[PDB]
């Protein structure tokens, strides 16, 4: 059960500086390294540093010394990633992973979205993609959820927190004419079950705090 | 990767 | 530093095909006594990336003898063979022997697949939304083969245009398909002017284009 748990995604005023945490749990903290990667769409995988805890000792890439500082809690088993002066080409996501000498990375944190905008940040709308006889076909029914008017990204979205994986699709974003995103969550089951089972999205949205679990029910006319 | 510590 | 160079930076297979991704460092990256820490990952969309090799030829604890890795001084090579749909995502190389430690570009791993028909279905705007003032009605098409679909709206058998957005997941891990969303927004006021709400769709998979019809006084 070795587990790092990156702390939830943010949106930042450029040249404010935040400060992001990797929980490590299930191992013994002081044995390995913390290494943390950046992830963007246009460049990919960048390697930022590394601390050994245990010690506290680090090291940067030269790209990346001065804005990034690493350091460790040995207590609560926890790395922090400290990043200085935001700027645009700081909004990526942001990794965590552990590394034993002559080792590779095995486990992988759940990664941090840092959005550094001016822009507000604005919870989701979720409404019911309900199923209905325009949603069915050959004994299947789909339903889903509509996660309106958010920003930034991103919304994490799963079903029966987690117990319905099988034929979900959470499809990526879309950017609308507002500024704002829209994305929606669908998922087929059995028709003929739909009076006995339960399904409920939950939308996680980190940047603004909201947790919302909505029941999506038929509806037929 | 080789690592970055002496030990640990 | 050290440059990493992938290529293809993009790698379609036909499923059950072999495919090769190459790796090629500038400087060597051989540790002072032990071999080059050239390791390649997988990362799917929406997930953390996973170890597949390390220390070039090495697989990883559970990963499927289909991968093998392979090389010497600075060339390197990733082979997939038998591949499945299990095995999509972007494989990055990455070598940790000089500081700072780098990866290569990533190759995007997609799937030729038979052709399948997309399952069109059409949502109304629920009456929460309605409440608010506007009215987002979508249209799914679900698991298609190939990705290019051609979606339209109809309002009253008037086609629409500027008013929908639509996007596209990426290849499913188990059966290498495509997923479309497609939303019309309207206000609450032109949606309940309007009745009947048409999502239409061209696809390679269809004889003739499929519509996916609802009126607003329902049943």
């Amino acid at each position: 059960q070795v587990q790092l748990q990156q702390s939830g995604a943010d949106l930042v005023r450029p040249g404010a500086s935040v400060t992001l945490s990797c929980k490590a749990s299930g191992y013994t903290f002081t044995d390995y390294e913390m290494h943390w990667m950046k992830q963007t769409p246009v460049h990919g995988l960048e390697w930022i540093g590394a601390i050994v805890p245990e010690t506290g000792y680090t090291a940067y890439n030269q790209k990346f010394k001065g804005k990034a500082i690493l350091t460790a809690d040995k207590s609560s088993n926890t790395v922090y990633m400290q990043f200085r002066s935001l700027t645009s080409e700081d909004s990526a996501v942001y990794y965590c992973s552990r590394l034993k000498l002559l080792g590779y990375f095995d486990v992988w944190g759940t990664g941090t979205t840092v959005t550094v905008s001016s822009a507000s940040t604005k919870g989701p709308s979720v409404f019911p993609l309900a199923p209905s006889s325009k949603s069915t076909s050959g004994g299947t029914a789909a339903l889903g959820c509509l996660v309106k008017d958010y920003f930034p990204e991103p919304v994490t979205v799963s079903w029966n927190s987690g117990a319905l994986t099988s034929g979900v699709h959470t499809f990526p974003a879309v950017l609308q004419s507002s500024g704002l995103y829209s994305l929606s969550s669908v998922v087929t089951v059995p028709s003929s079950s739909l009076g006995t089972q339960t399904y409920i999205c939950n939308v996680n949205h980190k940047p603004s705090n909201t947790k919302v679990d909505k029941k999506v029910e038929p509806k037929s006319c | 990767a080789v690592g970055i510590g002496a030990v640990f | 530093d050290v440059l990493m160079t992938q290529t293809p930076l993009s790698l379609p297979v036909s499923l059950g095909d072999q495919a090769s991704i190459s790796c090629k460092s500038s400087q060597s990256i051989v540790y002072k006594d032990g071999n080059s820490y050239l390791e390649w990952y997988l990362q799917k969309v929406g997930q953390s990336p996973k170890l597949l090799i390390y220390r070039v030829s090495n697989r990883f604890s559970g990963v499927p003898d289909r991968f093998s890795g392979s090389g010497s001084g600075t060339d390197f090579t990733l082979k997939i063979s038998r591949v499945e749909a299990e095995d999509l995502g972007v494989y990055y190389c990455f070598q940790g022997t000089h500081l700072p430690y780098t990866f290569g570009g990533g190759t995007k791993l997609e799937m030729k697949r038979t052709v399948a028909a997309p399952s069109v279905f059409i949502f109304p705007p629920s009456d929460e939304q309605l409440k608010s003032g506007t009215a987002s009605v979508v249209c799914l098409l679900n698991n298609f083969y190939p990705r290019e679909a051609k979606v339209q709206w109809k309002v009253d058998n008037a086609l629409q245009s500027g008013n929908s957005q639509e996007s596209v997941t990426e290849q499913d891990s188990k059966d290498s398909t495509y997923s479309l969303s497609s939303t019309l927004t309207l206000s609450k006021a032109d949606y309940e002017k309007h009745k009947v709400y048409a999502c239409e769709v061209t696809h390679q998979g269809l004889s003739s284009p499929v519509t996916k019809s609802f009126n607003r006084g329902e049943c």
